[PDB]
């Protein structure tokens, strides 16, 4: 057995230097006497730099880098399921390891644009405000980005159990998490049975900045795998302004120039060459999809700072959760205004397409002239009717933790809201009337829901207004 | 024959050695199309091109590609020119990227057909044509405030999110179907999503027999976002020059251009400028934009948009970009977060055609009159905000009135806007819109309802939007 | 033969030169103990900790004590192991100083005693528990807006002058005395003068029996303030693991531990971060907070102060901190300058604990309720600002009417706090306090003065003191 060898110059920071090691592949995974794996990112005239993936304490001067010849890759498969692993696919679950006999390359082209097909699917997050303001369709990634403790976490915990009944595999990327906070996460997807076809990759904040650097681009991988054999995924990427933060440190210590407030010049590629990998595949690739839910946390709703423009200039749509929105009561709290999807429409039911077509834009007026009209008299009928509207529709959109609602039943709270049946309903007792609603529903309007569940149409409006008048007759304002 | 050797790399920048006195000159393209010796390497197709002269036999490039896979020492061919691309009406109905290679799958280009070199010096002062015209495109606020020129530049700055790309695609769907002479598209450093989107709905509409289009997106590394836009300059260039049509040119997203140009300045080693450009900043934007004229020969007239980083409209490379256009159209999210679309800034928007001389003494008044109006509402909100509405005089009380209609209608429901407002578009001509304004100036509609104004088109669909409210 | 020479002096950081193929590892501790040959040197005895290699047999360390005396060519000792402080039921009583010897007078620790080293990995994803228990403080605000998690680590953040120090000397009296495990105190870079009042304190009450304390004050270097932190945590980690009991772990300040970091970064060759910080300032921290956790064995609950540097909680050291927090608490001066004196900011300040299936339901909405008014009032305080509290209309009048009182209420008289004003302090029940809050909400004390709800415990108190002045 031979190698290419080389000797280690400097080590320090989860960085080193090398001499030798001249036939030395761009990217290529190298490991070290101890058997610590490492990258090698910097191929100078005379010295190679190379980044350490794990514990660098056992590295001294002098010691010997051995090539391995291989392109950096993740092992893939289906064993990943059900299971938490390392970036570099190692398990930390302590469940034994896994039998992937298959390996694909950390960083692939995305695919082309002849390979791609519109959008045309939608994805179920259970959400009410979700589905019917910002759609997310198969395929479309979708920025979510909030303070901190706004609900970022819980939405994307939400979507990931809304998938049980759906075919589709959920991977979930924490970077820079604690891993109590993570173990926290898969306790409770193993209590509502999301683990049964969910991998969940974790890079923590104790471990090195190339494994939070590289743990998107690992799950990304992973999901590519299940994407090229017409499975869909979906991909959470918890946190990527910590993975921005990591790759800010590794460029730092690899002594390359900073730009603005110590970014490297490639910030903005980084993300663009990771989110243009999901995609929505055509008939004659497999027709296989991959949307990916990637979060921004901005400092005081400041959204003018570099990584939040950055991210927001690639991805597809964002969702705004805002502060004063979460204590004034509204959860989730999602601002209207500024939340958009660029593929809503496209990637609804037909029934929530005919009962939500403008909703987003309603309640963007409603917002706009609850402001205004405040300081005066709302003198106007009409605009006496329109603040109406927006009270009912803004206390109907509002959800509780853990709580999926079925597209058919939402569909029917939207048209009951948006058709004026919920006009002489005071707003402090429209969640119970949406509560009763759904049990009404449960009971006599079995008929509605497995129409609405079979033909992607609304049913006669005349047997849901007669419906939905009985539920009213029944019911009792308090 | 001379060969060279890859000694470094650093990322997207590779440096070659060659011999003494066989240097490449700057601009050209090197090819390395190593073949793997052995399990240990891969098959490589890279493309370079010359940037910088280091000295010691030393050149420094930028590559086309990704540079995974290189090794020291790897053998470079220098093709004695720089980067070429197909001309003619092989290009028509065809997709291109950086480098000319078709994407369509579609075939390959025959070897013998004409190529022309990328870069080229810019027009003289002597054949630039300066005559004005009006380009109709179906947009109240446009034809209005601020039209557009025939084979002149225009330019549509906005943040993200404020409807660059929608704008894009209406004004294609306007114009380009019935433009009659040849149109092509650059998509530099967008989406790959709004790409296909785009080339389909041509397809389906049967202008991309009469279109060439090339594409450099996000994924790609920051070569190609920097080349793309010149290969679809002298794409278009032909055309102007040897055949003297007609041109329709349209960059995807122009800023892209300039961050590509960024992120490689402190690889290629020079010192940052104000806020991370690089130093050649100017100088690089107006070499580009400076080829994209209308001549004596032919004429082009260029759409762009261009992008705002956070909405800073003092950002370097909108501030140096708003001095190569003829015509300027302003998207603030302040309007999109009101839901008026297409979110166009009544004031900020520009052009040198609104002139008495060009587009008439009554649309000239009428468009003067609905700036000041808007102009004299603008100052009232702040103390509006806070002192109400009732401590406001009849005078004020009135210009409310009117400017809060003027500025609803000045919303439009768009063709390509089906996928979210559901109601279906409209085009609306220059004499009527100037008519429909006239008419709300001298407020004959003030007993109207304001919420009927919104995404109508015409004063007569407002009138008849306000009978569904019982008005 | 293991001896090194110094090679550079540079303030803290020191350069030793060892033999070819003998270097010690990273965070090994070197020994440097010279005797004054002259009358133109000094005696030294200094210890140096290892942090990178330089490559040429060179490695370059950080000093634990001033390097004021060094001389170049001086001889080092390698120890082979790093910094090692004795651990067990020895250190139960006494007062330690970054290396782990004793300042308190009471003697040395025997040479046999087992001691630990100082750096170690986290432990594993596997071993951790994560049961959420609620631990009682007889704090308001704290018990119910923010309640405190039994096994977990809770911050609190605060500017200088604002309370931190206060409210960690009434958490431990409140705490400490009852908890029955061990309690650990580290301080890191706060004054020799609350430690020795702590220290005093404590050896009165007679909890110093089960309690240890390592300090690192500000009067000392950087690497002492680097690794007091590191010390501390080790002698609690060990009755964490060997003993499987609770402990109690008081940090002054953590945030000394990154300025330290920071001071100590530009000597040692790295380009500073984006306000001048290293830019290893995240993994540093992470690999100190991760191993401060409860496991299968035992549990750490740590209550750990951060300052805020010139209130900027924007600044990367607090910005990066508050994802290893289960619960804190955000300190305000505008609160404190009001007199509020818990001054916890009731809307910034949050818990995982807030769950109506571990708080209770009505616990849950009482606190949803008091968040929401004060949310309310913080929206008008811009009207009320400019215009006063005349143009509101009756709800809005209502919602200051309750808010200013709620926000009184959170107010409360500590018993550390009686120094500062005569006033002896009280203690809350949390059932109590709920239903304080609930009776506030419900209007049953609107006709009271709103003076009268500020500092008391009970909201009997309120009424008392109501009747006592005039009502
Ligand atoms: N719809 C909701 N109704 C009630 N409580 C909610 C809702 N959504 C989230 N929460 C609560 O809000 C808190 C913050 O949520 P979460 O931790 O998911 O937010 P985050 O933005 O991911 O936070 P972090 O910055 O800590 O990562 C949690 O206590 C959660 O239970
Ligand atoms: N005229 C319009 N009618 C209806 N909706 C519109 C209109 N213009 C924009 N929108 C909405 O706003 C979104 C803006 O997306 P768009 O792709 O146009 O943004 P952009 O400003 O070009 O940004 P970028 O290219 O930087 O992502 C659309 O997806 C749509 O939801
Ligand atoms: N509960 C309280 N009651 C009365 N006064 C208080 C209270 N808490 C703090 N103070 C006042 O605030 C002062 C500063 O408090 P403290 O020493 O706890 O602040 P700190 O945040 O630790 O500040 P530093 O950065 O100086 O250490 C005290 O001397 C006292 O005057
Ligand atoms: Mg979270
Ligand atoms: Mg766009
Ligand atoms: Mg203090």
């Amino acid at each position: 057995q031979v190698s290419d060898v080389g000797t280690v110059i400097q080590v320090g920071d989860g960085i080193a230097r090398a001499h030798g090691l001249d036939n030395v592949m761009s990217g290529e995974l190298v490991e070290f006497a101890n058997g610590v794996m490492g990258m090698a990112l910097n191929l100078e005239e005379n010295n190679v730099g190379i980044v350490i993936l794990g514990p660098y304490t056992g590295i001294k001067e002098g010691d010997e880098v051995r090539r391995t010849g291989r392109i950096m890759e993740v092992p893939v498969g289906e064993a990943l399921i059900g299971r938490v692993v390392n970036p570099l696919g190692q398990p930390v679950d302590g469940l034994g390891p896994v039998e992937t006999t298959e390996t694909r390359p950390i960083e692939s082209p995305a695919p082309g644009v002849m390979d791609r097909r519109s959008v045309h699917e939608p994805l179920q997050t259970g959400i009410k405000a979700i589905d019917a303001l910002v759609p997310i369709g198969r395929g479309q990634r979708e920025l979510i980005i909030g303070d901190r403790q706004t609900g970022k976490t819980s939405v994307a915990i939400d979507t990931i159990i809304n998938q049980k009944d759906q075919n589709m595999i959920s991977i979930y990327v924490a970077i820079g998490q604690k891993e109590s906070t993570v173990r926290t996460v898969v306790e409770t997807l193993r209590k509502h049975g999301a683990l049964d076809y969910t991998i969940v990759v974790t890079a923590s904040a104790s471990q090195p900045a190339p494994l939070l650097f590289l743990a998107p681009y690992a799950g990304v991988a992973m999901g590519e795998y299940f994407m090229y054999k017409g499975k869909h995924v979906l991909v959470v990427y918890d946190d990527l302004s910590k993975q921005a933060a990591a790759y800010r440190e590794l460029s730092l210590l690899l002594r390359r120039p900073p730009g603005r407030e110590a970014y490297p010049g490639d910030i903005f590629y980084l993300h663009s060459r990771l989110l243009e990998r999901a995609a929505k595949l055509s008939d004659a690739k497999g027709g296989g999809s991959l949307t990916a839910l990637p979060f921004v946390e901005t400092q005081a709703g400041d959204i003018s700072a570099y990584i939040p423009t950055n991210v927001i200039s690639i991805t597809d749509g964002q969702i705004f959760l805002q502060s004063d929105l979460f204590f004034s009561g509204v959860r989730p709290a999602i601002n209207a205004g500024l939340s958009v999807s660029r593929v809503g429409g496209a990637a609804q039911i037909k029934a929530m397409k005919k009962v939500a077509g403008t909703l987003r834009l309603d309640l963007a007026a409603y917002r706009e002239l609850e402001a205004f009209a405040q300081f005066g008299s709302d003198l106007d009928k009409a605009t006496q009717a329109k603040l109406a509207r927006g009270a009912r529709t803004v206390e109907v959109l509002k959800q509780d933790l853990h709580q999926p609602i079925p597209v058919e039943k939402q569909v029917l709270i939207i048209y009951a809201l948006t058709r004026g049946f919920l006009d002489d309903i005071p707003v402090e007792d429209v969640r119970r009337f949406e509560k009763e609603f759904y049990l009404f529903l449960d009971q006599n309007g079995q008929h509605l829901l497995e129409h609405i569940r079979t033909t992607k149409d609304l049913p006669n409006e005349d047997d849901l207004n007669k419906a939905i008048e009985a539920f009213k007759k029944t019911f009792v304002v308090s | 024959m001379t060969r060279g050797r890859v000694i470094q790399v650093m990322g997207p920048v590779v440096d070659v050695k060659f011999e003494n006195g066989h240097l490449p000159a700057i601009y050209n393209a090197l090819k390395i199309q190593h073949k793997a010796r052995n399990e240990n390497e891969v098959d490589i197709d890279l493309t370079l091109e010359v940037a910088l002269h280091l000295g010691d036999d030393t050149v420094r490039t930028i590559a086309m590609a990704s540079t995974d896979g290189l090794i020291r020492g790897m053998e470079v061919i220098d093709t004695g020119a720089p980067i070429s691309v197909p001309v003619g009406e092989v290009t028509l109905g065809r997709v291109f990227n950086v480098l000319g290679e078709p994407i369509d799958l579609e075939g390959d280009i025959p070897a013998d057909a004409r190529r022309d070199p990328i870069h080229r010096p810019a027009p003289k002062f002597e054949e630039l044509a300066t005559e004005v015209e009006i380009l109709e495109t179906g947009i109240k606020v446009v034809d209005l405030l601020a039209p557009y020129i025939k084979g002149g530049k225009i330019g549509l700055f906005g943040g993200a999110g404020v409807g660059k790309t929608v704008l894009i695609q209406e004004l294609i769907h306007n114009i380009a179907q019935e433009h009659g002479g040849i149109s092509v598209f650059a998509g530099v450093g967008e989406r790959t999503r709004e790409g296909n989107d785009l080339y389909h709905e041509m397809k389906d509409s049967g202008v991309i027999s009469k279109t060439a289009m090339v594409f450099g997106q996000m994924n790609e590394p920051p070569g190609a976002r920097m080349r793309v836009a010149l290969t679809g300059l002298t794409m278009a260039e032909y055309f102007r020059d040897e055949q003297g049509q007609d041109v329709l040119l349209f960059i995807d997203n122009i800023f892209r251009f300039t961050q590509a140009g960024s992120e490689v300045s402190a690889l290629l080693g020079r010192m940052p400028s104000a806020v991370g450009y690089q130093p050649t900043l100017a100088t690089e934007m107006g070499q580009l934009q400076e080829r994209i004229t209308s001549t004596a020969k032919g004429s082009i007239t260029s759409i762009q948009a261009i992008y705002v980083p956070a909405d800073d409209y003092t950002d370097p490379a909108p501030a140096t970009t708003f001095s190569h256009l003829d015509a300027t159209t302003n998207l603030e999210r302040k309007l999109a977060e009101m839901g008026i679309y297409p979110a166009v800034d009544p004031l900020a928007s520009t052009s040198r055609a609104l002139a008495p001389e060009i587009v008439g003494e009554e649309h000239y008044q009428v468009a003067r009159k609905v700036q000041q109006t808007l102009q004299r509402y603008k100052e009232l909100q702040d103390i509006i905000a806070i002192l109400g509405m009732d401590e406001l005089s009849d005078e004020d009380k009135l210009v409310v009135h009117r400017a809060r209609r003027i500025q609803f209608f000045l919303s439009q429901n768009f063709h390509v806007a089906e996928q979210f407002t559901g109601q279906p578009g409209s085009y609306v001509p220059v004499k009527e819109t100037v008519r429909g304004f006239k008419e709300i100036l001298e407020g004959k509609y003030d007993h109207l309802p304001e919420d009927a104004f919104r995404l109508v088109g015409r004063i007569e669909e407002v009138v008849e939007k306000a009978k569904a409210m019982g008005v």
